[PDB]
RNA sequence: ACAGGUGCUGCAUGGCUGUCGUCAGCUCGUGUCGUGAGAUGUUGGGUUAAGUCCCGCAACGAGCGCAACCCUUGUCCUUAGUUACCAGGGAACUCUAAGGAUACUGCCAGUGACAAACUGGAGGAAGGCGGGGACGACGUCAAGUCAUCAUGGCCC
């Protein structure tokens, strides 16, 4: 499960593209066209991006490093989320704290706050609390775990971010590239293609769309994982 | 000059008065005029001696004076010989036996008094009051202090303008009234005047 | 023999309802002859009287400190402590009427460099 | 030797105080942006007495301020009953003076971004900060004080 086919991109309408006023100009290489005043993707292109960038995690998740899932648009908020789950892999679904990676030091603290709390809520700790105090503590549990619930146990820099709409997600790529860690991203045709390593042009706003990509990359890392599980004996 | 002294306001809430005795109406000026003499008398005698928080309370004339200090071997003397003078140096000048019983700070970093005239003597030994009060915050942040506050005002570096200058490390509440700090205020006499050293440590609850 | 303790701005009083004719003993001495003020003697009669019940409980208070019109609204205070004892379906009307609250109203304390609680001296510009 | 000096310089100073102002502000670390001074955070949508709180947001956090912890008053309980009290010697009551209970937007209905919050209601002595106080941020006025005191210098 390392090739992705066209037929299901097809179905599931990767190549939609945006209007042809949006559009940025060094998307135009993988540009099939212009039907009905909409961009095509060239699907050509998308396959063998998907390839590479599944041989890429691929490699990384034999060889045991962390890819961290990056998406906060509504199309890419809980199946990020899911898919990070199934692979094991931080991922980032409701906002990208400005400098979660630059500023990973201080992050640190929120982290650590976070799991003191867990820690705390785990064996029971608001006997000594009072009715409203408890609450206090809760949502303040809620609140910090809703910003930093995939990332609570990512513990250093991820060696590769894998993000959904660059455009949506600009901070991170601009973060990615201070700290020279190499981006996956998928591009819509609108977006800026720069500074990612691994471009796949698609459609970054189809639920359905989106959900293969993620769905993609999660068997990728997870038989890179099982791959690696074959050397224990 | 707009902050109430950290130890006045906090003398009923959660600290204690350092001087624990009655009197009547009549002999309580006395008493307190008394007690202002010892005061002054070990301050300026055990000078060598880091002493932070004499504390006068006398039962029925008998006192019992309780010096705590830094060092106290050097204060008790040989074998105890510079105590026993400084017992009948208390009495002389009160009423009857000062049983003066001497406590022993295990951390003088944590006692502002202590690290504010620790400040002092370095200013009148010309160092630079940068270093000195740099040097007081780290001592006092490493050995525990929840957090300190120093503030060094005067003719800094026998400069013409005086001027105020502090540094702030931890949390050091001072509108907290359970807030537990320590403060402490000494005056160094520089050769060009005397600059003022403020020092609180905030330690708890 | 039902027991109201009422409190004012000062004053303390302490009510003993029984059931009689009407009679008020204040301090030993009839309500009217100890209330000097109309206002204090409607004041002392208002519990008594917003229910349809004026002369059918015996009344014996005792009063201390305070002066004329504190004493008359501690007496209601305590009054409506002891009426609310001996039925409890007069509690809403006592509280419609806003007697069983005691008025927490005290004097407010004369502040340092003001002449009063809140009046300060004279101001000038220059 | 000196002591003594309420002799001078508050524009050489410490300590102390006023004042803007009990106003809600004032900053810092790391990150990021700018050649840079700097910016951001701290802005925006609400909300609050409040940089109060919530939600957004290249910011993430923290500190001093706000609030709370302190004192007094408002109801009740408990220990106690004299020199206090007086319902029937009593141990009821007031009171006295220690320790606590209660009040938390806790419950109901609506409005509100599925929020913070606001509006009204019940219960209660007290309802939203119950009333009053103390507590006065970084700093400003070369503000006041060398005549409380201490002190550099000048002077007798």
């Amino acid at each position: 499960p390392t090739k992705i086919e066209m037929r299901d991109l097809l179905q599931a309408g990767a190549h939609f593209g945006h209007q042809t006023r949006f559009w940025n100009p060094k998307m135009g290489p993988y540009i099939f066209g212009a039907r009905n005043k909409i961009h095509i993707i060239n699907l050509e292109h998308t396959v063998k991006a998907f390839n590479e960038a599944l041989n890429y995690v691929n490699g990384l998740a034999s060889k045991k490093n962390k890819v961290l899932f990056v998406g906060t648009k509504r199309a890419a908020s809980g199946i990020i989320a899911e898919q990070a789950t199934r692979a094991g892999m931080p991922y980032v679904d409701h906002r990208w704290l400005g400098g979660m990676l630059t500023n990973w030091k201080t992050l640190r603290q929120s982290i650590n706050r976070l799991k003191e709390l867990e820690k705390q809520a785990e064996d029971g700790t608001f006997a000594k609390l009072t009715k409203r105090e408890a609450l206090e503590r809760t949502r303040d549990m809620q609140k910090l775990e809703r910003s930093l619930g995939g990332i609570k146990d990512m513990g250093g820099l991820p060696d590769a971010i894998f993000v959904v709409d660059v455009d949506h997600e600009a901070i991170a790529i601009k973060e990615a590239k201070n700290l020279g860690i190499p981006v996956i991203g998928i591009v819509d045709t609108n977006s800026n293609p720069d500074n990612v390593d691994y471009i796949i042009p698609a459609n970054d706003d189809a639920i359905r769309a989106v959900s293969l990509y993620v769905t993609a990359m999660a068997d990728a890392i997870i038989a890179g994982k099982e791959y690696a599980q074959t050397q224990a004996s | 000059g707009q902050k109430v002294h950290p130890i006045g306001i906090r003398l009923g809430v959660v600290k204690k008065h350092n001087a624990n005795w009655y009197a009547s109406p009549k002999q309580y000026s006395e008493y307190l005029i008394n007690d202002i003499q010892v005061r002054e008398y070990l301050r300026k005698k055990l000078d060598s001696a880091m002493i932070s928080n004499i504390m006068i309370e006398r039962p029925t004339g008998a006192a019992k004076i309780t010096i705590a200090t830094a060092r106290p071997g050097i204060v008790i003397g040989k074998k105890g010989e510079d105590i026993e003078r400084l017992q009948k140096e208390l009495t002389k000048m009160m009423g009857v036996p000062a049983q003066v019983n001497i406590e022993e700070i295990t951390s003088p970093d944590l006692d502002a008094r202590l690290v504010a005239d620790g400040i002092g003597s370095q200013l009148e030994r010309r160092v630079m009051f940068r270093r000195a009060m740099k040097r007081a915050v780290q001592n006092s942040m490493r050995s525990g202090a929840k957090g300190i506050k120093v503030e060094l005002s005067g003719r800094l570096g026998g400069a013409e303008i005086a001027r105020t200058e502090w540094y702030r490390e931890g949390r050091v509440p001072l509108h907290t009234l359970r807030a537990d700090i320590d403060y402490a205020s000494v005056r160094a006499e520089t050769t060009y005047g005397t600059i003022g050293v403020k020092v609180w440590i905030f330690r708890g609850e | 023999r039902n027991y109201g303790t009422g409190r004012r701005k000062t004053s303390t009083a302490r009510v003993f309802l029984a059931k009689g004719t009407g009679s008020i003993v204040v301090n030993g001495k009839p309500l009217d002859e100890y209330f000097s003020r109309e206002t204090s003697r409607m004041v002392v009669r208002q519990p008594l009287e917003l229910l349809d019940s004026p002369t059918a409980y015996d009344l014996y208070i005792t009063v201390k400190g305070g002066g004329i019109s504190g004493q008359a609204g501690a007496i209601r205070h305590g009054i409506t402590r002891a009426l609310i004892e001996l039925d409890d379906t007069n509690k809403p009307a006592l509280k419609a009427a806003g007697f069983v609250t005691r008025d927490s109203r005290q004097v407010e304390r004369k502040k340092l460099g003001l002449r009063k609680a809140r009046k300060r001296p004279q101001f000038s510009k220059r």
